[PDB]
């Protein structure tokens, strides 16, 4: 009675033959914004079914030779349902998140990847690799929607800190012998209780294989990974017109 | 006015924050206890599954054959109160006579504490901090002869005019904080407060200040929060002529009341620059050091 | 007795043991902290909390 | 005129002295403070965590320093050869400079507590074999075979569903506290060496990949503490920022 | 002979110490203090007084010093078009500098909280009209028509008997408090706009004026507070006082 | 009109939520806005010159001759204080000297 | 407890909390004042106060 | 400003004086103590051997 | 001006005056003048035994 | 990426061979006639 989940929320349902379990970021569960802790005075609007629910992004292909691939919330969904609408039609924001990650292999594969949970993930530049110039990455990179980003070099997940101590976030390990899911539930993190969705990105979610893929030719090459998210105890506020970044 | 079950069932509005778990009192180190064999079928506590992303629970009374052992090893160095409360260089200003960086008698330094490794590394292992300081003010020759010299520290926030020159009208410090010292007399020591408008600092900020196009004009405002900047130190030579002895400040900043949330992956590779987090892509460096082989040590 | 309430601390669950002679309390000295652990917050942060001797996946 | 007199200690500026200090601001009071989930209140939470333990230390170059996070196990002849070893000093120069143990035990001097090694096989599901992981205390030289190495403390853990064994090396010392060995005199302080040896073999049928990885994860017990903050040491810094 | 040791902070003088200085007259007793009206008690009375907001900061040149504190409402041709924009923000340079909101505000470095602004019809009792008064918040661009601009928060005004309307700017801020912004960096604590639209028009019959003025007066509310005094920026001065 | 001010609120103009204000009025209190030492005068004893070539020299109490605590003070039309004066003596190129 | 009354605030409402070590009241620190506002006073300094509701002009 | 006087005996080191001195280490609590046997708390117990 | 600084077993020796180590970050040193006073620091038990 | 915006379950094969998907009443109508090319088009219960 734990390698099997349904995860309900919402008009959307994934069921798991091969799960771990379910990671709760630093222990809390998302929750709604207090009266103690908030400051702005308009009543945020709460859909709680529209934008709480699953959405499905794309597919990475786990190669021989992958390194990573990085994704940075809520830059995933401004172009997506009614949450992305909502984001560009308000200008504060607050949601906790709940992130699925699959990969199904068979049991002649075999592999490892990371999945982590990374705050306030500040992307990094190799400086000319010389270490003269104070490059500054575009903005195709800082915020690359849906279809994430791949890392240059992850060792240092791009930012000069080492992929080694990232056990000290949320993370799970998909391991194709024992699992093929990984679920974190994320709380909503940061200084302010609200903050705007299309200029600051709360949190990074980095997937690395630290084994690699290896299979006998004969079986299916083809080993795709899937993101999929849902935002949980969502709020809004602050409407204007719809602004795209 | 409720009527609808799908409303009174409701768990929208739920501000209480549900944790799993629960800060208990931990003065000393864990006691052991005395443990036996165990020739069982079962319970196997050595094996675990990392895959779940948790650490392992087990023990040495479960692994192997311990006494009672009374620890009484204090946890009241590893707290923050202690790791951070130990006064480390910030920042180090020149006054000159002549040059390139100041010779006219004053300097400013915007408030950075991100230009000496030492602290930095030691406050970038979390994503947000939120202290009270003590900034320290050596100020000497660069010789380190002491001399008779009259200084004026003016802390300069944001939206408050820079000085623009020695004999500007901004060092009348009237609703500005101000310091007045001699060299001859010991380092001044002032104490701060938390000055920010949110309700913590934070070292990374994963986003933009500004909204608008994001070209690569503009694209040093990557990583910007105006949340930390706390404004500007101002340091001037008190007179109307130039001085003649050449001054050093140095700033040494202890915390107090720290708190902190998230800790991150401390930082392996070389800082090159401040509030940026790059590295030389060329010379990347392990976290340790290497061996030859793996079976020989 | 007679002085603001206006440390970084203000509003912690822990208490301090602090040396004051002025009216702004982050004036005041560091203090002693409260001994107090989370360690379940970072090393077992799961919704199903298993024993040392289960072994956790069924 | 309340007569005083003044004593050596005075006009001196120590850094580490928890005093009164005058404000620059009256009646300021700051933000207030809400409820930002992960509260660090001591770092002994943090060494608890399980992250990675560089074993395979070997490559030096760029593209090979993802290979230095897993060791290989193939199929041998049997004989129980020898797959990895590697001590089990937190604060020396090695494996344990890539843990978060080894990196805030560089800001501490002392060091008494038990520790955690957690390894993982990230290998296919029928795939199986057996290993022995020993630690060997202070005195013992390298082991040359297995027969000498399991005479110190040891496991052996078979593959299967729960893919992750965790060898707790015990506190063994003659001191309260252990501050950090290097080569000579303080070699007094060493904690051991960790050796893991095929028992079996690792074993595969037609079709599965004929090696895998194993995955080590260091961590700390309950027990453990710090003591006598210092400035860490293996990490330096170019000077001259920006 | 107390044995004392004298720390860091002596022979320093900081202005904004409270301590106790040395008097130089004894026995002295000032003069009793009378009953004088307009006790000040903090200076958040005066910012909840209404003073005039400038929008038309058009002129330059001496004479039209005075067509700055009144804003003109013609008749158009019907198709919403705009009267008048103006941002949110007090401390920034702007209309705020004519309001003792926008020179109190220069000196404090962080202000939280709604504020009003009150339009006050000038024209002809027989003159109707209605307008749009929109606080578009941060994020909202310049809008470009009537349509985009309700989206935010507006209010209607139909001239009449009460010749004034109040708009309640509020709180809408990721942060508790809010610094001054400028160009650059600091237009994260940007507050929004104000922009003026004709609803339908301004109406007038045969003989009474064909264009009137409008004249804003800005303060702030109950939940205002300012934070972190500082020295103000937004007046300077030539030295050499006589 | 009437020359009053807005009794408004946002409860009356847009949909609110509680809110729990913690913001202090402390320090906008007279108190914290004028217990700020600033510069009243500045008074020059040179050895030759045209103003104080004496060894001596008297000036007349007016804080109003630098802008920046004139303004602050001339928001007011009456005040009653006490005050703390502080003398920071020394030549004009800052040099501290047996005097 | 024995000093003279001789402040700028001697026969004031508000109550200060100051120290002093002489017996010159004038000589003691600025203190903490009092929390009060009186906003009506310049704000709606009107005979016949009106409500928000209230269309002022009847 | 709590008036004060300072008096002869000011920035003198005297090696045989029983004061309070700053501590360079907060927090800091040592090893604890075992049951070592022969424990001297007078050198008159050494005089009589 | 002098810097005394106490440099603990692992922790980085200086190897100049211009190094990187001086800057006591969690290290504890000393700032004194020789005009002043002798320092004078109390130091507790600090071995492993 | 279009048709996650509807319903949806994700279904991994395992021991349970099977899954349902639950096609819920979402209807403005109490009742619901046969759709057929046309005006009865209204009736429509929707795609799979
Ligand atoms: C009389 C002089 C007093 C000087 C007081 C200076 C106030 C400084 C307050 C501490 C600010 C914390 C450090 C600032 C933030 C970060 O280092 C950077 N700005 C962001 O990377
Ligand atoms: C041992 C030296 C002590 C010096 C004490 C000086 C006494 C001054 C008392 C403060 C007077 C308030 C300011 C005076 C009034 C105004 O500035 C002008 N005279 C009128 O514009």
């Amino acid at each position: 009675s734990d390698r099997v989940a349904q995860l309900t929320i919402g008009n959307s349902t994934i069921t798991t033959q091969e799960a771990a379990n379910i990671i709760v970021g630093y222990g809390e569960w998302p929750s709604y914004c207090s009266d103690d802790d908030a400051t702005a005075v308009d009543k945020p609007t709460r859909p709680d079914v529209s934008v709480n629910r699953f959405y499905t992004l794309d597919t990475k292909l786990w190669e021989k030779s992958s390194k990573g691939w990085y994704w940075k919330f809520p830059d995933v969904l401004t172009e997506t349902g009614v949450f992305g609408q909502n984001a560009q039609f308000h200008y504060l924001y607050r949601s906790g998140f709940c992130i699925h990650v699959q990969c199904n292999a068979s049991k002649f594969h075999q592999g490892a990847l990371l999945v982590a949970i990374l705050p306030e993930y500040v992307i990094g530049t190799v400086a000319g690799g010389t270490g003269t110039e104070d490059s500054h990455p575009p903005y195709k990179q800082t915020q690359p929607g849906a279809d994430g980003f791949e890392l240059q070099h992850p060792y240092v997940l791009d930012a000069g800190i080492p992929i080694s101590q990232l056990t000290v976030c949320h993370h799970q390990r998909i391991n194709l012998r024992t699992n093929n899911c990984a679920t974190i539930i994320v709380p909503y993190m940061n200084t302010l209780p609200f903050d705007s969705a299309l200029n600051h990105c709360n949190f990074g979610l980095l997937v690395v294989p630290i084994s690699p893929l290896d299979f006998d030719q004969g079986a299916t090459p083809v080993i795709p990974i899937t993101i999929t998210l849902a935002p949980m105890c969502s709020e809004f506020a602050g409407l204007r017109q719809a602004v795209t970044q | 006015g409720d009527r609808v079950a799908d409303v009174i069932e409701s768990s929208i509005g739920d501000s209480v924050s549900r944790a799993l778990t629960q800060a208990l009192p931990a003065p000393t180190g864990q006691n052991t206890q005395v443990s036996s064999h165990r020739l069982d079928t079962g319970e196997v506590p050595a094996l675990q599954a990392a895959e779940i992303g948790a650490s392992s629970n087990t023990s040495d009374e479960s692994m192997i054959e311990t006494r009672c052992v009374l620890n009484s090893h204090s946890t009241a160095e590893t707290t923050l109160d202690s790791f951070f409360s130990r006064a480390g260089l910030v920042g180090e200003i020149d006054l000159p006579l002549e040059g390139t960086t100041n010779p006219n008698g004053y300097a400013n330094w915007d408030i950075d504490i991100t230009g000496y490794a030492q602290m930095r590394r030691k406050v970038e292992l979390f994503t947000y901090m939120r202290f009270d300081a003590e900034f320290t003010f050596v100020a000497c020759t660069p010789t380190g002869q002491v001399v008779p010299q009259l200084l004026q520290y003016m802390f300069v926030p944001p939206g408050a005019p820079k000085p623009e020159s020695r004999e500007s009208l901004a060092w009348q410090t009237a609703t500005n904080p101000s310091v007045f010292v001699k060299l001859t007399d010991p380092p001044a020591q002032v104490s701060v407060p938390f000055m920010s408008p949110a309700s913590a600092y934070q070292w990374f900020y994963d986003g933009y200040p500004t909204f608008g196009e994001h070209k690569q004009e503009k694209d040093l405002e990557y990583g910007a929060c105006p949340n930390n900047m706390m404004g500007t130190f101002s340091v001037r030579t008190v007179g109307s002529s130039k001085s003649k002895y050449p001054l050093v400040v140095r700033i040494y900043m202890r915390m107090k009341h720290v708190r902190a949330w998230i800790p991150r992956p401390m930082r392996n590779q070389n800082y090159l620059f401040k509030a940026n987090p790059n590295y030389a892509g060329n010379s990347i460096k392990p976290t340790g050091t290497s061996r030859s082989a793996i079976t020989t040590l | 007795s007679h002085e603001n309430s206006n440390s970084a601390t203000e509003g912690s669950t822990i208490n301090y043991t602090t040396i004051n002679y002025y009216k702004d309390s982050y004036a005041a000295t560091a203090g002693k902290q409260s001994l107090k652990q989370d360690p379940d917050k970072f090393a077992n942060p799961v919704k199903d909390i298993f024993t040392e001797m289960a072994a956790p996946l069924k | 005129g309340f007569p005083t007199e003044l004593k050596p200690g005075t006009n001196q500026f120590l850094t580490t002295d928890d005093g009164v200090s005058a404000p620059i601001l009256p009646n300021f009071h700051p933000t207030p403070c809400i409820h930002i989930p992960g509260e660090v209140r001591n770092l002994l939470e943090l060494c608890q965590v399980e992250t990675i333990l560089e074993v395979n230390n070997v490559p030096t170059n760029a593209t090979s320093l993802m290979e230095r996070l897993r060791f290989p196990v193939s199929a041998q002849a049997g004989k129980g050869e020898l797959c990895a070893v590697f001590r089990a000093d937190p604060g020396r120069d090695g494996p344990w400079q890539s843990t978060m143990l080894g990196q805030l035990c560089g800001y501490y001097t002392q060091w008494s507590g038990s520790l955690e090694v957690t390894f993982m096989f990230t290998g296919s599901f029928m795939a199986t074999g057996k290993m022995l992981i020993a630690y060997t205390p202070p005195g013992g030289p390298l082991p040359k075979d297995r027969a000498t190495a399991m005479l110190g403390t040891h496991v052996i853990w078979d593959f299967g569903l729960q893919s992750s064994v965790t060898l707790v090396i015990p506190w063994i010392s003659n001191t309260h506290y252990r501050a950090h060995a290097r080569d000579g005199v303080f070699d007094y302080y060493t904690t051991g060496l960790v050796s893991i040896w095929y028992q079996t073999n690792y074993v595969v049928p037609i079709g599965a990949p004929n090696t895998a990885y194993i995955i080590a994860l260091a961590a700390a017990q309950k027990n453990f503490t710090m003591k006598l903050c210092k400035d860490t040491s293996h990490i330096l810094q170019t000077a001259s920022i920006q």
